[PDB]
């Protein structure tokens, strides 16, 4: 029955907050403290059996 | 010979000395209705002296 | 330990993560949220909550005594909560079949 | 329907579309927290259950 | 069609008729006499006594 | 037997960080019963030696606490990872950069700033504003749960014999469940 | 049908928030 | 808050490589996070045109 | 001296795997002993229908 | 092959015969001693892993 599709570009956008370069740098500096570690489960925890 | 005899229960100690007194204490309480007595071996052993 | 590194018991975030930030993230919710970024374990209560005595959670009872007059039914049940046991009135009803 | 309605038999069911059934491992089965009761209640210690 | 495994669309639960579940190839688990059928989930019925 | 004991083995538990319950060495055990008193009593010599040094090891390694296979470890015996605190440098005089900005110039790029001699640094702290509590890490149950040994086993009164052995005992209620 | 937890609390003057304390050794 | 050291709010990167199989294609991007920015990624997307 | 839980008196297990032969019959079996229960082997015996 | 040759799939594999497969024991993969390091590091020893 016919269908396709062709990919003729991707591209990546990225959006930041404008944020003072102090503030940004502060924030990086707690960030990469080892306590301050970020962390994600998947919303659906579960073995898909 | 005897360590082989004394491990296997040939020779050696009564059923009643060689195991824990916890074990004793509760085979000896519940005799009428569970019975752990057929589950171990004493030895008996012939005189050979006299 | 591997639970408390992965943040599925122990400490909340405003515990474990460094003081600095946590001033920082409260200073900045309204306007760049950091409170989605870090796990807070939740842990149910394991004593004195639940029994693990052999126990119904639903009784069904038969009527001790019926009546079966020409314009009203009658039924009695002998509702018994036995020891150990509170029963919310809210968890009744009568179940009729005809 | 009618005084000429015919003799009838009922037939009942059910559907619950976008759902999942759900049984929780928890000592009864209201959610007290996401690391429920029975996941740490002497499941743990070795346990490897079947 | 729609992918029920990915985009959530279920619609074949009213199919199931009961469950049971065991531990240790002995042990039924919700066990503790906690259901009108202790023994297993029985979903739902054809005759009802 | 009951006074050259096998050592009980501690099972852990890496989920909760804690012991697991507890059994007997029955994977480490030389079978002499095709050997005669003159080696047994090596053997013998062997086993007892070993119990030696689980017991010296037991008293310098172990925490001394009342309860082998404690639920809950206070932040105090617990090991924690406390690093020094974390300095940065500022990578901008901010009230400079808002008095040449309103000025009319752009300032684009980046540190350096050549029009203020101001930097800036500020020291953090890296730490976990808590101490933590609770399980013990790996490398601590090693230190800990050292092998048991345990003489004239099950002989003194049923309710001070050692319980957390066994590995479904629920230590905070000394009572035993089932799978619910 | 599932389940997660997302850990926000809060704290403001009606004006916003600059951040707070300077640990600052300057220059 | 804000920076007024000229900057972008968006950023539009393009595929360093691309595989264009018959069945499934890639991209790969360099994403650069300059000093001073951070990336929340829930603001990324890939913009698709065909 | 009697536990307050549901649990089993008698259990019934089916063969995991079987090998009827010329001469000969196999079963196998896991018996399965769960958790804070003994076995008496005394009380276990081979249910036969043929 | 030739000029009139056939499009084609490839196909890749491996034979290992008279082999048994090894993974060893010890914290980089190599033999240092008959008893290997993870075999002493008394982790994997004393309090006993399932």
């Amino acid at each position: 029955d016919g269908a396709s599709v062709r990919f003729d570009s991707v591209n990546l956008y990225a959006t930041f907050f404008p944020m003072a370069h102090n503030t940004a740098s502060t924030l990086e500096a707690m960030l990469r403290n080892d306590t301050n570690d970020q962390s994600f489960n998947d919303y659906l925890s579960a073995a898909n059996m | 010979m005897m360590p082989q005899w004394a491990y296997m229960h040939i020779a050696g100690q009564d059923a009643s000395e060689y195991l824990s007194p916890g074990l004793v204490q509760f085979a000896r309480a519940t005799d009428t209705y569970f019975s752990l007595g057929n589950k171990f071996r004493n030895p008996t052993v012939a005189p050979t002296h006299d | 330990p591997q639970w408390a590194y992965m943040h599925i018991a122990g400490q909340d975030a405003s515990e474990y993560l460094s003081p600095g930030l946590v001033q920082f993230a409260r200073a900045t919710d309204t306007y760049f949220s950091l409170g989605n970024k870090f796990r807070n374990p939740t842990v149910a209560p394991t004593h004195d909550v639940t029994t693990d005595r052999s126990q119904r959670l639903t009784l069904r009872f038969v009527p001790v005594d019926r009546e079966d007059t020409t314009y009203s039914y009658k039924a009695r049940f002998t509702l018994a909560v036995g020891d150990n046991r509170v029963l919310d009135m809210a968890s009744t009803y009568f179940d009729i079949r005809g | 329907i009618g005084q000429t309605a015919v003799p009838s038999v009922t037939q009942k069911k059910f559907l619950c579309d976008r759902v999942m059934w759900r049984i929780p491992f928890s000592s009864n089965f209201m959610s007290m927290g996401a690391l429920t009761d029975l996941g740490q209640n002497m499941l743990y210690a070795n346990s490897a259950h079947a | 069609g729609s992918i029920p495994y990915l985009d959530g669309t279920f619609y074949l639960n009213h199919t199931f008729k009961k469950v049971s579940i065991m531990f240790d190839s002995s042990v039924s688990w919700p066990g503790n006499d906690r259901l009108l059928t202790p023994n297993e989930f029985e979903i739902k019925r054809s005759v009802d006594g | 037997s009951k006074e050259i004991p096998t050592p009980y083995m501690w099972s852990y538990q890496p989920q909760m960080g804690l012991a697991a319950g507890a059994s007997q060495d029955y994977s480490t055990r030389m079978n002499w019963l095709s050997a005669g008193p003159s080696m047994i009593s090596r053997v013998n010599g062997v086993r007892n030696h070993r119990n030696q040094i689980l017991l010296e090891q037991a008293a310098v390694t172990s925490t001394p606490r009342a309860k082998l296979n404690p639920r809950n470890w206070p932040s105090t015996l617990v090991y924690q990872e406390i690093p020094g605190p974390t300095t940065v440098l500022l990578p901008r005089d901010a009230l400079a950069e808002v008095r040449m900005t309103n000025s009319g110039v752009q300032l684009a790029g980046g540190g350096r700033s050549s029009f203020t001699p101001n930097q800036a640094y500020l020291t953090l702290q890296s730490s976990s504003s808590e101490p933590r509590s609770g399980g013990i890490g790996t490398l601590q149950f090693v230190e800990e749960f050292v092998p048991s040994v345990y003489f004239n086993p099950f002989s003194g009164s049923p309710g001070l014999y050692p319980d957390e052995f066994i590995p479904n005992f629920d230590a905070v209620r000394e009572a035993v469940d089932g799978y619910d | 049908i599932n389940f997660a937890s997302l850990a926000p609390r809060h704290g403001t003057r009606p004006f916003m928030g600059t951040w707070n304390e300077i640990g600052t050794s300057q220059l």
